[PDB]
RNA sequence: CGCGGGGUGGAGCAGCCUGGUAGCUCGUCGGGCUCAUAACCCGAAGGUCGUCGGUUCAAAUCCGGCCCCCGCAACCA
RNA sequence: AAAAUG
RNA sequence: UUGACUGGGGCGGUCGCCUCCUAAAAGGUAACGGAGGCGCCCAAAGGUCCCCUCAGGCGGGACGGAAAUCCGCCGGAGAGCGCAAGGGUAGAAGGGGGCCUGACUGCGAGGCCUGCAAGCCGAGCAGGGGCGAAAGCCGGGCCUAGUGAACCGGUGGUCCCGU
RNA sequence: UCCCCCGUGCCCAUAGCGGCGUGGAACCACCCGUUCCCAUUCCGAACACGGAAGUGAAACGCGCCAGCGCCGAUGGUACUGGGCGGGCGACCGCCUGGGAGAGUAGGUCGGUGCGGGGG
């Protein structure tokens, strides 16, 4: 709860193999890691007393921070909800809180993800940093089955201080990021 | 609406203008009277 | 007679009255305080040394003196009053 | 086919734009007098152009109508004309190169344009090339 | 030339100035009754709302552009 | 004292 | 008593105000010339202090259009600025937040415009206030339309007059 | 005096974009932490405070490059105060002063006051 393996390992284990594998010089020219943004979209805040500040904190538990209720930037008549208010929850884990969450992700969630075979090595596709979305919200150790009253996963982004997806891809293949080659 | 503010317990007017249906009623706010300096001035 | 049958789809007779704008006091003109210097649409001329503008962007002198104009490109065009002796 | 229109007659001064140069094609048709050329005219020329040498080469019509020509219904006065009615036109100042041909013999080309000129309500002149350019 | 009324499932009429819900009768379709047809009975379907776009979160509905449809005026010499 | 045709 | 304009009159259209153009590079400028708005709206859409910066385009991302919400670059303004157009504007007039009510009272140098009478801007002084540590800013709203002399009355108020 | 750097103003793109190497002693930044001040519709990311271990990789500073951007003559015309001819007209032309816009040659990856810290 201050320092965790993933974090730990990253240093006394990942850095090296990387320094070598690729071949750097300044520890800062390295493939640091610094931001994870688990964000939800939900679907609405429409009729029938739709509070949905429920999955709000449901999300908090799975993470640590409180998400920010997101609001509409435009208005679309096509599918209801327009102009303002509405919802689109988001949260930003940095340092500590971040490391851990990932570590919890990469050792319990994904596993267990419905079926699972790996991850999409094309999701970076090149542009530094990654991305991915989970369908179920109950694929987390903290939350329960007798808890969730309705499925609603989301998507999480992650940021690399490196550029080439090559690098980025290595850094995560090392951090334990599985890959459906 | 053509509103004006009657300093409670005296005279004077400010001659404002509210928007009724558009959240109104109970208009009143610190204004400066002629009979010495400030009070609040109600509606009416 | 040999009459016709003309009519008017005229739906254009209209216009607002002129509001006469522009530099009212060009550079070099000695002016007293208050003399509005420029009547402008927007901020066509930014206020400079000893010059203030009000609600309608009308720029006017703040002291007694000569009017001086100035270009500042990316910054804009300014107008001000330089006092004297 | 656009924008807000039914515009002012306006006039044609010196032909400061009456005198370009064969841009594509090989030979050409430059205008000598200023005027408004009704689309009706352009086509009526172009057509006869192609039609002169059935299954021939390419025709380039650099001029292009866009000016709305209005006109009253046969009455008196009361607001601008119904306008258009007949249509649009292009403005040609003495010197502009209206049409230009290519991919054909001069005997065929030259004689082709000559006809066009009869269609246009102006006086024309025919040109070759090798002139202006931006080379060194 | 000008006014003003109107284009909505197959036919004939609502709904539009008071923007979000397309209503009625007839007929089309399925099932009954009858020896059978009608009639009668039960149950369904079916509409780019004339078109080319504009304003709006949203247009049968509000604003302009023509295309056919209908009426009223077009007088003094 | 009684609810069309083939 | 049953208006005027009017390429004769009638019929038709129009009648005040705002914005482009016509308008000929100061203003101003006609025509039954071209083309659109207004007869309202905000108790926050107003003060001030403190923060933030758009629209798009390109990838990457559970449901997910072709822009719902996220992440990453590029993007000086093409967004925004309540409603027409124009000018202005991110070195903010735009987006958000905290306290507020100067959408004050007495005044008003000096000008703009102008036949009149109207309309418009306005520093500064006084009083008693707001926001800011402060310098300071504050007499409504990015700005121009949203309006109507007098007479006759109506409601209040008050030093006045009252045969 | 002439270098280097931290604040700042001015000229307001010839200082821009994008490339290419360099700079850490100083400065500057990034960094080290979140106990206190104060912080983010959730994040000390940004604001902020306390520290200085490590770094010049980011960012900034300083140089070189012309591919993009920006600038840009001279000539020569268009147009034109004023004056003036020809032709029936449509239009054409001269005299006398002014004189672009495009395009060419070419220029440019800055210039410059003020105050500081260091050799």
């Amino acid at each position: 709860p201050l320092d965790v393996a993933l974090k730990r390992k990253y240093y006394e284990e990942v850095r090296p193999e990387l320094i070598r594998r690729f071949g750097y010089q300044n520890v800062w020219e390295v493939p640091r890691l610094e931001k994870v943004v688990i964000n939800q979209g939900l679907g609405e805040a429409k009729e029938d007393a739709r509070i949905l500040e429920k999955a709000a904190q449901e999300l908090a538990l799975i993470t640590g921070q409180k998400p920010a209720v997101t609001r509409a930037k435009k208005s679309i008549s096509n599918f209801k909800l327009r102009k303002g208010m509405p919802i689109g929850l988001r949260v930003t884990l940095r340092r500590d809180r971040m490391w851990i969450f990932l570590e919890k992700l990469l050792n319990v969630a994904l596993p267990r993800i419905r079926d699972f075979r790996g991850l999409n090595p094309n999701s970076f596709d090149g542009r530094g940093n990654y991305n991915l979305g989970l369908r179920e919200q109950l694929i987390f150790p903290e939350i329960t089955y007798d808890m969730v009253d309705a499925l609603r996963g989301m998507d999480i982004a992650v940021v690399t201080t490196a550029e080439t997806d090559e690098e980025a891809r290595a850094l995560l293949e090392l951090l334990g990021f599985p890959f459906r080659k | 609406l053509l509103l004006e503010c009657t300093e409670c317990k005296r005279r004077n007017y400010a001659t404002e203008k509210n928007k009724r249906n558009t959240p109104n009623k109970l208009e009143l706010r610190k204004y400066c009277p002629w009979c010495r300096k400030h009070t609040v001035h109600r509606e009416v | 007679m040999a009459h016709k049958k003309g009519l008017g789809s005229t739906r254009n007779g209209r216009d607002s009255q002129a509001k006469r704008l522009g530099v009212k006091r060009y550079e070099g003109q000695v002016v007293r305080a208050g003399n509005i210097l420029v009547r402008q649409r927007g901020t066509r001329f930014k206020p400079g040394k000893n010059v203030g503008m009000g609600r309608d962007f009308t720029l006017f002198a703040l002291v007694d003196g000569v009017v001086e104009f100035q270009d500042r490109g990316r910054l804009g065009r300014y107008v001000h009053v330089r006092p004297l002796a | 086919r656009m924008k807000y229109r039914k515009q002012q007659r306006g006039r044609l001064k010196g032909a400061t734009k009456g005198g370009d140069y064969v841009a594509f094609g090989d030979y050409g048709l430059v205008a000598l007098e200023p005027a408004w050329i009704t689309a009706q005219q352009i086509e009526a020329a172009r057509v006869a152009m192609v039609r002169h040498f059935r299954r021939g080469g390419k025709i380039f019509i650099r001029i292009f109508p866009d000016k709305p020509y209005t006109k009253k219904p046969l009455e008196v006065r009361m607001g601008k004309g119904k306008g258009n009615v007949e249509g649009y036109v292009a403005v040609v100042k003495p010197g502009r190169v209206m049409f230009e041909v290519a991919g054909v013999t001069e005997e065929q080309a030259m004689e082709a344009l000559r006809i066009a000129g009869h269609k246009l309500p102006i006086k024309t002149k025919i040109v070759r090339r090798d002139a202006y350019d931006e080379a060194q």
